[PDB]
């Protein structure tokens, strides 16, 4: 039953190959990595504090789930190794998916890194109940999802990141609302990253081993990207696997049910693009978020720009320039005509400064390669007869038998 | 005859006063951004 | 204690061009390099035996 | 539509009522194209006829391979519209195939919009009659309803 996910999968140690993927086992996968019910149950009767309890019940689960077996050669066997999910232009989201990449000059302890956490799960919430209006959105029980890598490249274990720290943080569309596009994705992640820079106490409390304060990645959201999923290793250049994606447990302060909480962490369908919604009866009515805008351009640069020609004066377009050589850039062959009758300088100037290599460039024919709004490059072929079939290059004098082959065009701009 | 200089109103009544709206969350979403949402109620809601 | 001790001049008093001024900062700042500077700075190539 | 409008004409209002009309007619259109959701997986639905006097597309190889299927193509020739990969807007001859079909999604904004601007012939008539105006009618199909089909 279509649609279904489609997987890329990296080989080792050179190569790629694909899935599609009808169903799957996801027991398997996420099976070392889950607490008893029993053991938080318990845990949560010792502790009644919020912050202790999710650092308990992390490092509980650190030391859970040892290693994972490499696979085999076959692609059928490392599909449990590694996997990235492939973006799709022609359905709709129904899930926030963030990519957060920390760059950091002195090491950070873990506590540190939960406050901080625990302080940037709050403007997130406040910016999407801006941007979706017509919803209900309680800050102090809405859930967010927080996962975390490996360390190798009461107090809880030691962490040792080196130089830099990566996560990932899901959460949901506030219903009754979808998304639809590639550019509303971009602009909600940019208010989301606006919004959440500008609170105080998160860059107080992370700004002094920070280096620069550029955090999320927005270039992730293209028809035909992947983006790794959680639980699965990352492949390294020298073979050894590493870099586990795990779950960081940040309890609501509100939350009401702990258990159904702590479990949530292990659903496919909380950490996919396009998974289908989890509504509780059916949807009377949905409201098709289809737009945000185009472009960003701030204001710095528009005003910077119109300051600018208010004072130097005006520059012309190329469109303008080769219409007043009567010649237009569509069509392909107006433009080409006019290469054709400009030929005969390049030649002689050819002829004139490279000696050697005069005879190659006798008869020649045009080509259109690249085509944009202020800059044209043209190709020159040689035609079908020039004996030497390859043109040579015009710099060096590369070896006898190593005749490079050299590919000549010809560049159009304003100037 | 000397009189009051417009030096410093100007610049600040034209050019200073974005930054401010600039550094807000609020005035952030309210100046940055255009939304387009369209409803769908009954079979099409569920074919959709 | 060099903080309270530093005092920088900007601004450049002969310059009357756009695209060379912004290409002068950019290679002086350290900012990326892009298409448009590499597209500028073609005007003034010659060959060498010129 | 027009119905409703030359009904509502005889409450004798002043300019108002035109701007009053024009918002029925829109109204209407929208409607129309929600409805046209339902039907998107149908092929003889959106199939049209062309004569032997006017330009039609290439025959695709494959039609040639039917077999008894030809006999009956004395004089019309029934077309639909498909895309198979990004903008290609491939036709296809429904009639030249053994039932049933295996075709990619149809192409509905091209024969949505050849509808609408039919439609709106009329509707901008109507309007600089009745009433002595002088504003076309125009729908803005691509920045309102155009996410759907894609
Ligand atoms: C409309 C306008 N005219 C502007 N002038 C006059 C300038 O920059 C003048 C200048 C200032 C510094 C440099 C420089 C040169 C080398 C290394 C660093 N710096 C060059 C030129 S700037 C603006 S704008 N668009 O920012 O408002
Ligand atoms: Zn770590
Ligand atoms: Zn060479």
């Amino acid at each position: 039953q279509t649609p279904l996910p489609v997987y890329r999968i990296s080989m080792v140690p050179t190569g790629q190959a694909f899935a599609a993927l009808a169903w799957d086992d996801w027991a398997r996968i996420t099976r070392d990595a889950r607490l008893a019910e029993a053991v938080v149950s318990a845990e949560a009767a010792a502790h009644p504090d919020h912050g202790a309890l999710g650092r308990r019940l992390t490092d509980r689960i650190r030391a859970q789930g040892p290693v994972m077996p490499p696979g085999g050669l076959d692609a059928g066997g490392q599909m449990y190794v590694n996997r990235n999910e492939i973006f799709n232009g022609a359905l709709a989201i129904t899930n926030i998916i963030l990519d957060l990449d920390i760059a950091l000059k002195e090491p950070v302890p873990f506590r540190r890194l939960h406050e901080a956490l625990g302080h940037f799960r709050r403007g997130a919430l406040a910016a999407v109940q801006l941007l979706f209006p017509a919803a209900r959105v309680d800050p102090d029980a809405y859930p967010c999802y927080f996962f975390k890598s490996a360390c190798r490249p009461t107090d809880s274990p030691v962490c040792s990141c080196t130089d830099k720290i990566g996560l990932r943080v899901c959460m949901p569309v506030p219903a009754p609302y979808v998304v639809h596009g590639s550019l509303t994705m971009r602009g909600v992640a940019r208010v989301i990253q606006q919004a959440v820079l500008l609170d105080r106490d998160f860059v107080e409390a992370i700004g002094s081993y920070v280096k620069n304060f550029l955090l999320i990645d927005t270039g992730v959201y293209a028809h035909g990207h992947s983006l790794r999923l959680p639980y699965f290793a990352k492949i390294a250049p020298d073979g050894p696997a590493c870099g586990r994606l795990l779950p960081v447990f940040v309890i609501p302060p509100a939350c009401k049910d702990v258990p159904a909480f702590v479990a949530a962490h292990a659903d496919p369908r909380r950490f996919h693009f396009h998974a289908p919604p989890t509504y509780l009866a059916s949807p009377r009515e949905i409201r098709v978020l289809h737009s945000l805008g185009g472009d960003y351009v701030s204001f710095f640069e528009r005003k910077a720009s119109r300051n600018a020609l208010e004072h130097f004066g005006r520059r012309e377009t190329l469109t303008e320039v080769l219409g007043r050589y009567n010649v237009q850039p569509d069509a392909g062959g107006t433009v080409e005509g006019f290469a054709s009758e400009l030929l005969g300088r390049i030649v002689a100037c050819i002829e004139t400064h490279f000696p050697e290599h005069a005879g190659e460039y006798q008869a020649v024919s045009v080509r259109r390669a690249v085509s944009k709004d202020d800059w044209v490059l043209l190709q020159l072929v040689p035609v079908r007869g020039t004996l030497q079939q390859s043109l040579s290059c015009l710099r060096f004098k590369h070896g006898r038998a190593s005749r490079a082959t050299a590919r000549t065009f010809v560049a159009l701009s304003v100037g | 005859t000397e009189q009051p200089s417009p030096l410093g109103r100007e610049a600040v009544e034209q050019f200073f006063c974005h930054v401010r709206a600039q550094l807000n969350i609020g005035e952030y979403v309210k100046h940055n951004v255009t939304p387009r949402e369209t409803v769908l109620d009954g079979d099409t809601a569920k074919a959709y | 204690r060099l903080s309270y001790s530093w005092a920088i001049f900007i601004n450049n008093k002969r310059c009357v061009e756009h695209e060379f001024g912004n290409l002068m900062k950019v290679l002086e700042y350290g900012l990326p390099i892009t298409e448009e500077h590499m597209q500028f700075v073609d005007r003034f190539v010659v060959p060498e035996n010129y | 539509t027009l119905r409703r409008v030359l009904g509502l004409t005889t409450a004798c209002v002043p300019e108002e009522d035109a701007l009053t009309a024009r918002g029925l007619m829109e109204d209407a259109c929208d409607r129309l194209i929600l409805d046209a959701f339902n039907k998107r997986l149908d092929a003889e639905y959106w199939s049209v006829r062309v004569s032997p006097f006017e330009a039609s597309d290439p025959l695709p190889p494959t039609a040639f391979r039917g077999g008894a299927l030809l006999d009956a193509e004395h004089y019309w020739r029934r077309v639909v519209r498909v895309c198979p990969g990004g903008g290609e807007s491939v036709g296809v001859p429904v009639d030249l195939y053994p039932r049933p079909l295996v075709l990619p999604p149809v192409d509905c904004a091209h024969h949505l919009r050849e509808i609408l601007r039919e439609i709106e012939l009329v509707f901008t008539g109507v309007l600089a009659g009745v009433w002595g105006e002088g504003g076309k009618f125009v729908y803005p199909f691509d920045d309102k309803m155009s996410f759907l089909f894609a």
